[PDB]
Parts: structure tokens; sequence; C-alpha cells
């Protein structure tokens, strides 16, 4: 577990995988975690992009999965947004996610806005409410932040955003650090209950719990409980 | 109720008193409790206790993932206007714990819900029958006590 | 010096005023409301290319 | 004696401890009032009743020095403040009083949800004469604060 | 920037004050409260 | 007090919860029948639910005991519980009583409390032990300017 407990999960695809890290990565004292993590980097990449409850924060324009360090400020923004906003729903899987996103984009304006008086495209976080069609526009009014990648400072910030104080663990992982167990396994039953959220929506990278015993005696979906009681 | 999903002391004294008010009037509920969460169960105890007291129908409560100490308890017990208390142990020694926890009240509704290793998420790696089969008579002797099976 | 003072006299007023009315809105409606309905200016920070 | 008991509600608002109620009584004899006897009552418990809360104070006694037409000119640029059609007396130089009373209902007891201030801005001559110079009238709903009072 | 400008920009005196060891990049709690970004090498305050 | 027969009296001095719309509360016949110096306790017709009757009698301050409690029913379920106090404005035991309906429905909370009109009615009582008049002025705007009438000392 997070505690470091033990679980009984419906053995998922990502639950799989997560219990393989529970022996490769996880078993190793804190510091010779960064080690191995960085020996297995992109195929603990591949792992995390396919059947986990959390994604690899790492895709580019073109779709394919890279270094956080080199996304560019505009393809940033928009990924927060594809796994923060369910777009068949039209609703952020938490106001805090979305003040997060509309955070940093607030930040990525800062870094490229030079003369003071110039206000905030994004005034008031309503705008995210329905973000793809406003949030091009802001990207908009700053050229460059589609041209150049993101400022190694700012790339410690987004980190430090995502780990504040009174905001709905990320729902994904921003690199392998010093925390990648936080990172990976913070908050993990929430999707379960709502799977509409999750990354192409299929349980098979969800964390259900199950007894290894009371999963023969159900047999009938939805039945009501006034009824099995 | 599970009280472990509730992170905010506003969002749970809510989906608290939403519930007061859709239920058979005179039905009790019973909140549970996660004890090696000490700091979200900081508030949530004397919540819970406040709450009685201004007439929610709150007369359950339970502990799960560690038994109390013996003086823990006994706050909780004549603290919070609770009518019942279950404890979830998972040990041999855990249900001992709850038997004195018992004989330290021999006047109160003590629920000793049993958990084998079968259970979901945080499990012992006990066995269902042979802790039971070594520990029932003790348990028994104890007439506060409601041994409830559960897990499979 | 008459021309010296209405100048700097209707000005005073005039900011004056404004910082009033500012202040009126932070008790009416509350430090929250008013804080976060305020044009925010971005503070420029520097990228080297 | 012959006493003559007339009262009205001050006001009556919910505090935490219960719901409270302030009586102004006025005893009268030949014609003239004696003493007031004021009280507050507590009908304690938990209480929403947050649609008939409401108070009568009566503003503390206020005086506001006017000394650079930058003041004066703010003083009438409130919109609450009514410039009388007594005289024209130079407000620039003397000091006004302010002596007003209010009337506020509660929603929230953080918030109210409407108010209303009036008063009347007395100056006193050199002669040590008594005019009201202006008065003061204000109402505004959902009011976390008195505009009127913070002024002053 | 100097030898044509005549004189810094922003983005020059950062690179100068960067070298000269005016400000140092910290990245971690500071005074409690977590903070990354430019940080005066001096005084262990951050920097705008 | 409750007897070994399952009835609403049993229930009464058994359940220590009374539900009161969606809230517990503390069973009052606990304060009540918490033993005096020198109380009396009557059941009439004792084994006919339907009929039976409980009063208490404490001693008054330096006179004989004298009526305190009463339990009786009412259109069926209604249960009376009432309370008689001596000294008032009518120099009349004036009673103030609290009804409850009773659902042996549901074994864990038989009893409830009847509701609609606890304030007003209660309010009535009052009104009748300080001024004598059982009707109260209840329309009343507290805009409204309230005489107490002439007086003299």
């Amino acid at each position: 577990s997070e505690m470091g407990e033990p679980i009984h999960k419906l053995a998922t695809r990502g639950v799989l995988f997560w219990k393989e890290l529970d022996d490769k990565i996880f078993s190793l004292d804190r510091s010779k975690r960064v080690a191995e993590l960085k020996k297995r980097r992109d195929y603990i990449i591949k792992k995390l992009n396919d059947d986990f409850q959390k994604v690899w924060f790492g895709r580019n324009s073109a779709g394919e999965p890279v270094d956080l360090e080199d996304m560019t400020y505009a393809e940033v923004v928009h990924r927060m947004v594809e796994l923060m906003y369910v777009k068949h729903e039209k609703r952020w899987i938490d106001p805090s996610l979305k003040k997060l996103t509309g955070d940093f984009i607030r930040r990525v304006e800062e870094r490229f806005t030079s003369v003071e008086g110039q206000p905030s495209l994004l005034q008031n976080y309503s705008d995210l409410d329905e973000p793809y069609p406003a949030v091009d526009r802001i990207l908009a009014a700053y050229p460059e932040a589609s041209t150049q990648l993101i400022n190694a400072q700012d790339v410690q910030h987004f980190l430090l955003l995502c780990q504040r104080r009174g905001q709905k663990p990320v729902p994904f992982v921003p690199a392998l650090d010093e925390n990648f167990e936080y990172w990976f396994k913070k908050d993990s039953l929430w999707q379960s209950e709502d799977i509409e959220a999750v990354y192409g929506q299929d349980v098979g990278r969800t964390c259900i719990l199950q007894g290894p015993v009371a999963a023969k005696y159900s047999k009938v979906i939805d039945e009501p409980i006034k009824d099995i009681l | 109720l599970a009280g472990g999903g509730y992170y905010n002391a506003q969002k749970m004294s809510d989906a608290i008193s939403k519930i007061e008010k859709a239920i058979p009037p005179g039905r009790g509920i019973t909140v549970n409790l996660i004890y090696v969460n000490p700091r979200a169960m900081g508030w949530q105890i004397p919540l819970l206790g406040r709450l009685r007291a201004d007439g929610v129908p709150i007369e359950g409560l339970t502990i799960g993932a560690g038994v109390p100490s013996i003086e823990v308890a006994n706050e909780y017990i004549q603290t919070l206007g609770i009518r019942h208390i279950s404890f979830k142990p998972g040990s041999v020694d855990a249900i001992q714990q709850v038997i004195n926890i018992a004989k330290a009240n021999p006047t109160f509704p003590i629920i000793l819900q049993w958990t084998g290793g079968r259970g979901g998420g945080h499990h012992s790696f006990e066995d269902f029958h042979q802790p039971i089969l070594l520990m029932y008579s003790r348990i028994r002797k104890c007439s506060n006590i409601v041994l409830v099976a559960g897990s499979g | 010096t008459k021309l010296r003072k209405e100048i700097m006299e209707t000005s005073a007023i005039r900011q004056a005023v404004i910082k009033e009315t500012a202040i009126e809105n932070k008790v009416v409606n509350g430090e929250d409301h008013e804080a976060l309905y305020r044009r925010v200016i971005t503070e420029p920070r520097a990228n080297l290319k | 004696d012959v006493l003559d008991t007339t009262a009205q509600i001050n006001a009556v608002i919910n505090q935490d401890s219960g719901k409270m109620v302030e009586v102004c009584g006025t005893l009268k004899r030949d014609g003239k009032p004696v003493m007031y006897v004021t009280s507050q009552f507590l009908y304690r418990g938990v209480y929403t009743d947050y649609e008939n809360t409401f108070q009568r104070k009566d503003e503390v006694p206020m005086q506001l020095h006017i000394a650079t037409p930058q003041d004066l000119a703010v003083l009438r640029s409130k919109e609450w403040f009514k410039l009388d059609d007594q005289h024209d007396i130079e407000l620039l130089g003397q000091t006004l009083v302010f002596r007003l009373q209010s009337l506020v209902r509660f929603k929230n007891k953080n918030v109210y949800s409407s108010v209303q201030t009036i008063g009347q801005v007395l100056l006193e001559l050199p002669t040590k004469e008594i005019i009201q110079v202006a008065s003061v009238d204000y109402e505004a709903g959902e009011s976390h604060g008195n505009p009127v009072i913070d002024y002053l | 920037e100097m030898e044509a400008y005549g004189k810094f920009s922003l983005e020059g005196c950062v690179e100068m004050a960067w070298m000269m060891g005016l400000i140092k990049n910290h990245n971690g709690p500071l005074k409690g409260k977590p903070y990354s970004g430019w940080v005066d090498a001096k005084t262990g305050e951050p920097v705008d | 007090i409750a007897g070994n027969s399952y009835s609403w009296r049993h229930a009464m001095f058994t359940t220590e919860v009374f539900v009161q719309g969606h809230r517990f509360q503390t069973n009052p016949l606990k304060r009540l029948f918490a033993p005096t110096r020198g109380m009396y306790v009557e059941i009439t017709n004792p084994d006919d639910p339907a009929k039976t009757v409980i009063s208490v009698r404490e001693p008054s301050q330096s006179a004989k005991l004298v009526k305190t409690v009463e339990i009786k029913l009412v259109g069926d379920n209604e249960i009376a519980l009432t309370l008689f106090e001596g000294r008032t404005a009518e120099g009349g035991v004036v009673p103030l009583t609290f009804r409850f309906t009773y659902h042996p429905e549901a074994g864990y909370a038989p009893i409830r409390e009847v509701m609609e009109g606890r304030n007003d009615r209660i309010k009535e009582f009052y009104y009748r032990v300080w001024f004598a008049e059982k009707e109260v002025p209840f329309d009343t705007p507290l805009t409204a300017v309230f005489d107490g009438g002439r007086e003299i000392v």
C-alpha cells in the first residue's frame, strides 16, 4: 500500500505492474531507488502509459511519449487539460485540478511577457470550465509558448505545483524522481468508482479491491442490495 | 459509513446529516474510522461526539486497522455518546486486546467483528479458523461481545 | 499659487474618492469577493532562448 | 405610582448557545418615561430560522473633523451623505457629529442579508447652536460590514 | 549585449548575476513552505 | 415499571432514545422517574395495555405528596406525557403534555414524539401560567409594541 501494508486487489493489468514495482523498485532503500528507475526508465514508462491508473505525463504534440523536459509549454498546458478534464463529460476530475492547470497557464503567461501592466488572459478560472475552447485562445497570445520547451526552472515549479497542499493528487506521473512512490501509488482507489475519468476508461488498469474467496460468490451485476441482503 | 473517505470536517458532517434526513426515524448511524490515520481521525472523533450531542442519530462507532489501547477506547466509550463500539482485530493477541477492552466496560456493547486473511484490501496473514478455534471460549466468557464472522 | 492649488486639489479629491469607494467594496463584498476580481497583471520573467 | 408598561423587540438573533431575544421595556408614569428595562432571553438550542433575525442598534455617536477641501469633498462624494438646505455654512473648518441608528437583518451569522443606516449630521455653531446640517441614508443587502460606520 | 546595446537586458542581468554568484537556483523547503527558483546567494531569501 | 409484557409501557421505560424528526433524544423518563425522597408510582389496569395509567406523587414543599406526572393513551398510539405544576398564575394545577406515537413496527425506536405544535403548545402553557389567559397573541408582529397595562405599586 501507500502506508506499506498488504492489500487484496483485483489483479488487473495495472495492479500487476504495481506488484512488479513493489518488488523491483519499492524494494530498494530510498537512496538506490532513483538509480534503478533510470536504468529501467523507458520500460517503466511503457508500463505506465499502457496499463496503469496513472499515465506518463510525457507525450508530445505528435502523440508520442517524451521526457517532461522535452515538452513545449503549449504541449504541457494541453496535456494537463487532456489528463484532468474528461472531454465527453465536460467536467474536471476536481475543481482543484482545474486550478492547477490554470495556475501553470498563468505561469507560462508570465514567462513570455516582458513588460509590466499587461493583465492576464485568464483573469478568472471560470474560463477553464469549457477549457479546450478558451485555452487555445490564451496560448495564442503567447506565440513562442508553442515554439520552445519548458525552462528547466519551470519544470521544477510545475512539479511542486503537483504536490501542493490542498489539491487532489495529480492523475498521472510527472517523472521518475525521488518521489516516484508518492506519484505512483498515492490515492489509487477513487478511479474504480469513476472509470469515465480513467485513461481510455478501462478497468484493466484500475484498483478494485476484492477478497480472494468472495470473488466467486458474485455472479450477477447490478443486483439491488435490498435483494442480496 | 466509511469515514475513511472524508478528508474535510465539513464534507463529513454534511453527508452525515443527509443520511439522518433520509432514514427510518430511529435508525442509528455507524461511522467507520481508520486507526492508522491518527491525523484525520484526530478531528473525526470529537466531530462525531459533538454531532451526537446535537441530536444527530449516531449510536455506533467502528475502529478499523489496529486495536486501540485500553484507555484510548475508554475515552471513546464514555466521551462521544455512542451505544455500541466495534473493533476489527486481526491477530490472536489482537483478540485478547478486545476482550480486555470488554472486561474494562462490563456494561457496554462491543461488536467484535472478526476478519480473516482473505479480506479485501488491508488483510492480516491469519487464518479464519484457528484463531477463533483458540479464542472462542474466552471471547464468550465476556457477555459484552458480539462475535460477528466476516471475510470470504 | 491659485492655479497651483486647484490642480493639486482636484486630483487629490479624485484619487482620494477612488481609494474610499475601493475600501467600501471590501467592506460590503468581503475580502474574498473583492480580491478574486482584480486584474491579474503578469510579472515578467526571463527566458534564455 | 401608576405605571404604563410598553415594550418592543430590539433584536432577535440566533447565537450558538441558542436563540436570543432582546426586549426593550419602557415604564412610563404620568405620560412621561421613567426608566427603560432592557432584557435578553435565551431559547437555547440549534437554530437556522435566519428569515426573521434582525437588530436595531444605536450607532456610537461619532465626531468627524473636516479640515481640507479633500476631506469635505469625500464627505460630500458619499452616496449616503445628504446635505440640507438650512444654511450654506462652510463645513470646511468645523467638525460634525454623526448620531446614527441602524437596522440589520441577518442571513448567515456572518453575512447581513440587508442593512439600513439612518442618522443626523450635527454641527455646533460658535454660538453653541446645534443644527442638522445634513442626514444619513444608506441601505444595502448581502453586506459583510457597515460601510458608513467604517468611513466614520 | 553591452558592446552593441549599451546596457543589460533583464535576461542579461540574470545571467551576470548568476555567474557573479549573486543568485543560485534553489529547489526545496524554504522556511517551511516549499519553493523553487532564484535565490539570493548571500541572504538565503528568494528573488523575483 | 416496564414489566415483562412487551407493551408500550415497557418500551417507554426501555428505549432511552426518543426519536424526534431525525434526531435522537435522551429518554426524559430517566430523569423524571429517578428515585426521590418519598416518591409514589402507580400503574392502574397494569396488564390491560390500552387502559394502563402511570402516575407519580412526590412530597410538596411542606405538603403531602402531590400529582406530578401521568402517562396514558389517546387516539390509539398517541401517548400523553403530562406534567402538573401546582403554583401558577391562577392558583390551580396547570398541565403540560407531550404527545408520542408508538410503532412496534421498528423494535429499535418503538417510540417517537409528536412534533407539530410542540412549540406553540408549550408556549400556551407558559402564557396561562404567567397571566392566566389561555388565548395567546401568536400572529402579533414583532414590530408591534406590547402593552403590559396600567399598574399601581
